[PDB]
């Protein structure tokens, strides 16, 4: 999940990517 | 955990820029 | 056009404090 | 959607609910 | 106060609104 | 502690949402 | 309205960061 | 109130402190 | 001009997202 | 500068790029 | 650490709304 | 650096003028 990944370590622009419709 | 809520905060609108027209979707549970 | 996404910017932000654990699906026109 | 109702007139805490999951 | 209750540990919507006017 | 502060300004956006035409106080101290 | 809606959410954030200790009270027209 | 004069024009620091406890 | 002034508390937000540890200069017009 | 162009057009990532150091 | 990137977006706003028409610059490295 | 002094201590509104153009 975003929350176990994203917010436990800095996530770049393109991992915030992943998570687009 | 407050801090989670607060970077959840942050992470919608990281969202938000990265996706634009397509959309994203929040789910944490 | 900008003030469409200034005001989707706060739209989002209002979702995620309303939804809270359930999330939300974030579609644009 | 969100952006067409939410951003033309100001939107209730039960008119949020109905974009939640 | 506010900050010793919704700070320290996650406040649901309801728990805001008990500081309005 | 700068924690406190970040929090905060997540309280305030909050209660601004919550409140509305009603209004709010922030009385930290 | 919305972009006082929009001005007003960006006026509180300001206010809290300007007064800090004090403290403010929002009131909307 | 304060969304009357702040939201028509920009308000400088001490205008913002009229606004403090 | 306070629409501007919005639109540019979201630019610099915007910015600090897109750069990161290079960082930026915000020069206002 | 940032604000003429992308407060009247929405910038992309490149050209918020252009603006990091 | 996520969390000094949380303050650095605060401290992005609070220079923001300090400098105004001056400007500020973010140099974290 | 801005971050080693503003975000491991709670600055104040001058402190933060420091990093102004
Ligand atoms: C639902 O609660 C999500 C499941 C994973 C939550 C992980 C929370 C970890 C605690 C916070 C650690 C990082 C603090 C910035
Ligand atoms: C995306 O293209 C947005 C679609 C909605 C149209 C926006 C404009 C509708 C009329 C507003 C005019 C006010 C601005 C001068
Ligand atoms: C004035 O300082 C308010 C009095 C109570 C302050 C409590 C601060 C507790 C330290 C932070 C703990 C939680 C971190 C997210
Ligand atoms: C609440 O009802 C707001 C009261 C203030 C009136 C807002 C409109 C004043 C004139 C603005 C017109 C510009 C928008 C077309
Ligand atoms: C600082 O003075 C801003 C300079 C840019 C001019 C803003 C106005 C340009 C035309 C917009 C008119 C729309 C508002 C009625
Ligand atoms: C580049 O990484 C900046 C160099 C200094 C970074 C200090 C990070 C300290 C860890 C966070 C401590 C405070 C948490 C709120
Ligand atoms: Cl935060
Ligand atoms: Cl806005
Ligand atoms: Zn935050
Ligand atoms: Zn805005």
């Amino acid at each position: 999940g975003i929350v176990e990944q994203c917010c436990t370590s800095i996530c770049s622009l393109y991992q915030l990517e992943n998570y687009c419709n | 955990f407050v801090n989670q809520h607060l970077c959840g905060s942050h992470l919608v609108e990281a969202l938000y820029l990265v996706c634009g027209e397509r959309g994203f979707f929040y789910t944490p549970k």
